[PDB]
């Protein structure tokens, strides 16, 4: 039972940590998407100015 | 399909590669109370007869 509860607590905490990783990836991809929007505006401006 | 170019094909390719890496990871890191189940071809015997 001691080994069992050790595994249980470890797996629960690891699942929580995976959720935190999901959140980090989400915020990073949001920043990347806004950078992509800026790049698209730059590309349109270049097509205009060419 | 043939409508997608190589630049459009690299995305599908790296997604497939990430999925395969995840498959390998979950195949190699799943264990029940300290013994793995997807790493060896050995059989398990359960004493069910006294």
């Amino acid at each position: 039972a001691n080994r069992f509860t050790s595994n249980i607590k470890g797996l629960t905490q690891a699942a929580r940590n995976a959720n935190d990783g999901i959140s980090v990836a989400q915020t990073t991809e949001g920043a990347l998407s806004e950078i992509n929007n800026n790049l698209q505006r730059i590309r349109e401006l270049t097509v205009q100015a060419s | 399909t043939g409508t997608n170019s190589d630049s459009d094909l690299d995305s599908i390719q790296d997604e497939i590669k990430s999925r395969l890496d995840e498959i390998d990871r979950v195949s190699g890191q799943t264990q029940f109370n300290g013994v793995n189940v997807l790493a060896k071809d050995g059989s398990m015997k359960i004493q069910v007869g006294a």
